[PDB]
């Protein structure tokens, strides 16, 4: 059944106007929340939070996502999200832990 | 098929004909209160809390008891019922202690639940309560017997599960009193089931006396590593604490029970136990170090050395996923030179076909047999389990035991053969008398335990045995699927290490003398430090610090049964795969993880990084390692009887005695049995 | 630190070290 | 009176505490008797609601009349048997009175 | 008589059963199931698509008169086909009366908002979105309510642990107040109180 | 260097009846011809029937069995021998 989109190519073309949104949307998002980034910065984080769920394909599944990425535009165009809020989207105090199996065992379990 | 039709609440069921109301009822769904009822156990009704009304009839029946007649309407919620259940619960709580706060079965307890479900919710006894006496029954068990409800289920246990027969009821009227007259010591290796049978916290355990309760306890299902037979487990823990073991039901082994050694020697490992990893046994202090260094250390050695100087003793109670994966290292290394401690006979077949080194009857297959041989065992104190489903069967599908050791209690009536090897040549010359019975005999099993296996005269025994099954096949008519060569087992690893394919024995080692050795999970002390040159870096992977861990260049700790998820193939062939309940103590590391992470600081890498690849190259070495829970059939002991009468050897003319004689020899033998204080109070009290 | 003395700490356990001979 | 620790790590306040304060851990002494190795109360987690002492069968654990206990550090908020001990003994003559004059309610 | 069992009365029993049938003889497109409850309370099952006519139907006909929504709830059964269980509590000050509507839903199948219908509706209906994660059409503001203002779950599902997965600190390092993974001192401690033996018979389940 | 050798099969399954023929009439003058080189045979359910060759250094190949007949499980074995 269609939540709104019939098939794969609506969906998409509905994630098309969402990232656009966004993309116009950052460098009045960093100018009037005095973000310590650049526009750049803001960009590459929206491409990255983007493509982490590009490998969904129920059409259903990407509907949803757009409804709560165009959610998410709507707060931080209001600015109800806040600079605290927008900052955690980048996550810039915490530190990765190696892959290596070696590295791992020597760490704990 | 011949059913009879009776009625639960006015909903038909068919049942077989002498099936209880009890068992109508469960068929049903409907579970009627009970107390003394145990279905493992002989019917007792004596509690009198199963009390029913069977429709259309005068007086209330006890459900355990009647076996039910046709179209009789089982009104299980009446009137009648509810009100005898709560005259029932009134009498059983009358005289009971006021201990609830202070009992071990505070939240488990069966009185307090069916008091609180199909009992009243005031009290109207307003005279005092009888007093009972405590009685010292061992250093197990402690007696509060203050607050049995004489329901007699430890007797009757006592009496057919162990066969001990020392409890009994002594007495008459409300002074009855449930145990031993005298001050005797209630020792059996089954003992402590009694504590699990009792619904009414009266004789419970000393050891883990007062610690936790069952709303805290997280309790996760293991199986045990103690004994071959792998009875299956739950250990309860809290806050990472191993606070008990109790009995997990599997029909085809455990049946709810457990042997008090693998359920009061989990207290080894708390003592003793090992924790980081050491280094710098040649300077003679053997300190603590990284793993850094203790692992970069080890590979340059193992780098150095090559060839058939590298050579490794898994043992005792060591893991399928690290026995596998330390003969994928030493083979890169170019070795297969890894050995076991335990010995099996490698003349003829050896460990090619699991014929050779396995129960092909299976302990199920105990119950259907009808003559079974024991040769080189007592295996009261060893496989305690087993001998229980041989007693099992003795007492209800009779059979008929002879047994070729030295004469032991084993709980039932054997026939001591003798105690000689040549008595198997005389029956397979049929010279003997016991030939007749086997004549009889149309489901034969000859087993044969590695104790004796472990002579000097192994190969020879094997033969031996192996010549007289099958003229014992061919004499008596036994059809193909039904094997009669079974072997016991009494260390848990041996097994699974013979299906990967380690060197039975360690005549490897004596015969070259390896330049470096690897010690896993072995201090068995069967190779000492004067054998192997004067410097000869070995590495110990385990866990407790035996004793055979310290004479090891290098130490690096490892994981209990409790806090890794390895694989243990029982004596059966069966595999059954433990699960983590524990962390490791402090920096100690799965065994698996060891091993690879030491091959990668080596040269050589194993291929796996995983447990799902691990197990997936034990799937490669054998396939029967990964199907849990499942007995792969065995066949072609053909060939491999063939193979043992080309085999030349002799039997010896030693006596064959087995090597645990006494329950004090039963009680500690692993290094977790050695390492515990508990096994060390029942030791001192069997020696006085 | 080890200890031979078995420690519940919290939540943790640290088992009887035993300084080995 | 005698000296004796009333608590005996019978675990029903830990059991009920609506908030999960109480944290015990107990082992049978030397006599035989349950007592309690550690008794550690969260007063930062306790929402004082007496569901403790209501469900202590002995009448060990009591809310004493004391309400004077702000600390300065957030550690020293974390009671231990040692402290809850030493309140019981400063407070026991008014706490004892207490109990008498409302245990008929009770 | 029996002190403490609850007084019992079958007036407004056959009262609820005979509105019960009426609803669903008025509705069949939509009713696929009516139940009166021991505690006298008339419980209308719906199928998802019927949810405007049903309550349009409820509020407006004169013989009905539900006109206050009381709440607009959800229930989490996992087990289920369909998880969540939309409930409509509904107040008739004419009549005296109570009742309940009950739909369900599943997270890729939203249910019509009702909003027009009881503007009451709205906040109800956004927190019911925000906590279970069900989707309304036509909704006027759809918009997380209880949640914070990053927030990324639905809270009272079943699934979602009780702690979350997600806490926040100041770190002066960013002079900001941060958000971390979830680690806590001392675990919540999960006590296993079920009791072997059953309780209720009327309700045993079959086997 | 053949360090070792197995043979993987299956008893109810129908394509492994070629390595069970083998088996009985093989195995034993195998082992009798080959004493030391360890030729461990495992069986399991619904295993496609693998013969495995572990070579010197920690390097193994394998061929196929399925549905073969004993002669050609005879030509295998020879060939892996060899
Ligand atoms: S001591 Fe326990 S098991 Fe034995 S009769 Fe009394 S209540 Fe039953
Ligand atoms: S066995 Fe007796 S004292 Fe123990 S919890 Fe049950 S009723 Fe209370
Ligand atoms: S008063 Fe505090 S410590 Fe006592 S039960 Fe209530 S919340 Fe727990
Ligand atoms: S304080 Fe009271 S309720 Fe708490 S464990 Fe001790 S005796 Fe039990
Ligand atoms: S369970 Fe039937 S009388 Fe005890």
């Amino acid at each position: 059944k269609p939540i709104f989109s019939r098939d794969l190519n609506e969906a998409k073309r509905r994630v098309r106007e969402l990232y656009r949104a966004w993309y116009r949307e950052v460098p009045n998002t960093v100018h009037l929340m005095q973000l310590d980034i650049t526009v750049k910065q803001g960009r590459d984080k929206v491409r990255e939070m983007f493509m982490k769920n590009a490998h969904v394909t129920d059409p259903r599944v990407v509907d949803l996502l757009v409804i709560k990425g165009k959610m998410e535009l709507q707060e931080t165009i209001k600015v109800w999200k806040q600079r605290t809020h927008v900052m955690r989207f980048f996550h810039e105090t915490e530190t990765p832990r190696p892959k290596d199996f070696l590295s791992k065992f020597y760490m704990g379990h | 098929s011949n059913l009879i039709e009776v009625f639960v609440d006015g909903q038909s069921v068919m049942v077989e004909p002498g099936t209880t109301v009890l068992q109508a009822c469960e068929k049903v769904g409907m579970q009627i209160p009970r107390f003394c009822y145990h279905e493992r156990l002989s019917v007792a009704g004596n509690c009198r809390m199963c009390l029913v009304e069977i429709e259309k009839a005068p007086k209330v029946v006890a459900a355990c008891a009647m076996p039910v007649m046709k179209g009789w309407n089982i009104l299980t919620n009446s009137e009648k019922s509810k009100k005898a259940r709560e005259g029932v619960m009134e009498f059983l709580l009358a005289n009971h202690p006021l201990d609830c706060p202070i009992c071990d079965q505070g939240g488990e307890c069966d009185l307090q639940d069916q008091s609180m479900m199909f009992g009243s919710d005031r009290s109207r006894f307003l005279e005092g309560k009888r007093a009972v006496e405590d009685k010292n029954i061992g250093p197990l068990v402690k007696t509060i017997m203050t607050r049995c409800i004489q329901c007699t289920r430890c007797i009757r246990f006592a009496s057919e599960i162990a066969g001990v027969d020392d409890l009994g009821t002594t007495g008459r009227g409300n002074d009855m009193q449930v145990g031993t007259y005298i001050e005797k010591m209630f020792m059996s290796e089954l003992s402590g089931n009694v504590i699990d049978i009792c619904p009414v916290g009266a004789l419970t355990s000393k050891p883990y006396a007062f610690t936790a309760r069952p709303w805290e306890t997280r309790k996760t299902e293991s199986i045990d590593v103690m004994d071959a037979v792998g009875s299956n487990i739950v250990v309860s823990t809290r806050t990472g604490e191993v606070m008990r073991i109790l009995p997990r039901m599997h029909e085809d082994i455990n049946e709810e029970w457990i042997s008090d050694k693998t359920r009061f020697a989990y207290d080894g490992l708390k003592r003793q136990r090992l924790t980081e990893p050491m280094v710098r046994n040649e300077k003679g202090l053997l300190t603590y170090t990284s793993w850094e260094d203790a692992l970069s250390r080890v590979a340059g050695m193992l780098q150095n050395f090559e060839g058939n100087a590298v050579a490794a003793i898994a043992g005792g109670l060591v893991d399928a996923e690290a026995l596998v994966a330390l003969k994928d290292l030493l083979n890169k290394v170019d070795s297969d030179n890894l050995c076991t401690e335990e010995i099996f006979p490698t003349e003829g077949a050896g460990t090619d076909l699991r014929s050779n080194y396995l129960l092909n009857t299976t302990i199920a297959g105990v119950e259907e047999a009808d003559v079974v041989l024991l040769v080189g065992t007592n295996p009261r104190f060893e496989a305690p389990l087993f001998n229980a489903r041989i007693r099992k069967s003795w007492l209800h599908n009779d059979l008929k035991v002879a047994l070729i050791g030295s004469p032991v209690d084993l709980t039932y009536r054997y026939d001591h053969l003798g105690d000689s090897p040549k008595i198997l040549q005389d029956i397979a010359s049929g010279r003997h008398s016991f030939c007749e019975v086997l004549k009889d005999a149309k489901k034969p099993m000859v087993v044969l335990g590695s104790s004796a296996l472990q002579r000097d005269d192994g190969a020879a025994i094997l033969v031996a045995v192996s010549n007289m099954v099958q003229k014992i096949r061919v004499t008596t008519g036994v059809a193909a699927e039904w094997k009669v060569m079974n072997i016991l087992h009494r260390i848990a690893s041996q097994v699974a290490a013979l299906d990967l394919g380690y060197k039975p024995g360690v005549e490897a080692i004596r015969k070259n003398p390896p330049k470096m050795l690897f010690l896993l999970g072995a201090d068995g002390g069967c190779i000492t430090r004067q054998d192997l040159p004067k410097d000869c870096f070995i590495v110990y992977q385990g866990h407790h610090g035996d004793v055979g861990a310290p004479m090891a260049d290098v130490i690096l700790p490892g994981a209990a049964y409790t806090e890794k998820s390895a694989t243990y193939v029982n004596t059966e062939g069966r595999a059954q795969q433990t699960k983590v309940a524990v962390t490791p103590p402090g920096l100690a590391r799965e065994d698996w993880k060891i091993i690879r992470a030491l091959s990668e600081i080596a040269g050589i890498t194993l291929p796996y990084d995983t447990l799902d690849q691990v197990r997936n190259r034990l799937e490669e070495v054998s396939p029967n390692l990964v199907r849990y829970d499942d007995i792969e059939e065995t066949n072609y002991f053909q060939q491999a009887s063939e193979l043992a009468k080309l085999v030349n050897q002799e039997v010896l003319a030693d006596p064959l005695v087995p090597p645990q004689l006494t329950i004090k020899d039963f009680y500690m033998t692993d290094s977790i049995s050695r390492a515990s204080q508990t096994m060390a109070k029942c030791v001192k009290a069997v020696t006085e | 630190e080890p200890s031979v003395a078995p420690t519940s700490t919290g939540k943790t356990f640290q088992p009887g070290s035993w300084t080995p001979e | 009176p005698s000296g004796e620790e009333r608590c005996i790590a019978c675990k029903l306040c830990e059991a009920i505490c609506p908030a999960q304060a109480i944290t015990i851990e107990a082992e049978p002494r030397a006599d035989g008797s349950r007592r309690t190795t550690r008794y550690d109360i969260d007063m930062t987690k306790c929402i004082y609601c007496g569901f403790c002492q209501e469900a202590c069968p002995v009448d060990a654990i009591v809310e004493g009349p004391n309400f004077e206990f702000s600390t300065e550090t957030h550690e020293e908020l974390l009671y231990n048997k040692e402290k809850l001990l030493n309140n019981g003994d400063k407070w026991e003559a008014e706490i004892a009175a207490n109990i008498q004059a409302d245990y008929l309610y009770r | 008589k029996r002190p403490t069992v609850r007084p019992r009365s079958d007036v407004t029993h056959k009262q609820l059963s005979a509105f019960g049938e009426y609803v669903a003889e008025i509705l069949p497109k939509y009713v696929q199931q009516v139940q009166v409850s021991c505690l006298d309370e008339l419980e209308i099952c719906i199928h998802p698509d019927g949810v405007i006519p049903t309550l349009t139907f409820l509020r407006d006909h004169t013989n009905a008169q539900f006109k206050s929504l009381a709440d607009l709830t959800a229930v989490d059964v996992p087990t289920r086909q369909n998880r969540f269980e939309i409930v409509y509590n509904l107040l008739s000050l004419r009549f005296n009366s109570r009742i309940r509507v009950k739909t369900y839903a599943d997270e890729l199948t939203p249910i019509d908002s009702i909003v027009s219908v009881h503007i009451a509706a709205n906040w109800y209906e956004r927190e019911v979105w925000d906590m279970f994660g069900v989707f309304f059409f036509n909704h006027p503001d759809l918009r997380r309510i209880l949640t914070d203002y990053g927030f990324e779950g639905h809270p009272f599902r079943k699934d979602f642990p009780l702690t979350g997965y997600v806490e926040l600190r100041y770190d002066d390092e960013v002079k900001r107040v941060v958000a971390e993974p979830v680690e806590l001192a001392q675990e919540f401690r999960k006590f296993d109180l079920n009791s072997p033996w059953e309780a209720f018979p009327a309700y045993r389940q079959p086997p | 260097g053949l360090r070792e050798i197995r043979v993987h099969l299956c008893q109810r399954s129908p394509g492994s009846q070629g390595v069970r023929d083998f088996i009985v009439q093989r195995y034993v003058e195998l082992k009798k011809a080959h004493p030391n080189l360890p030729i461990l045979i495992r069986e399991c359910s619904e295993v496609q029937p693998k013969l495995w060759a572990r070579y010197a250094f920690g390097q193994e190949k394998t061929v196929s069995l399925n549905n073969l007949s004993a002669d050609e499980v005879t030509r295998a074995m020879q060939n892996v021998l060899s």
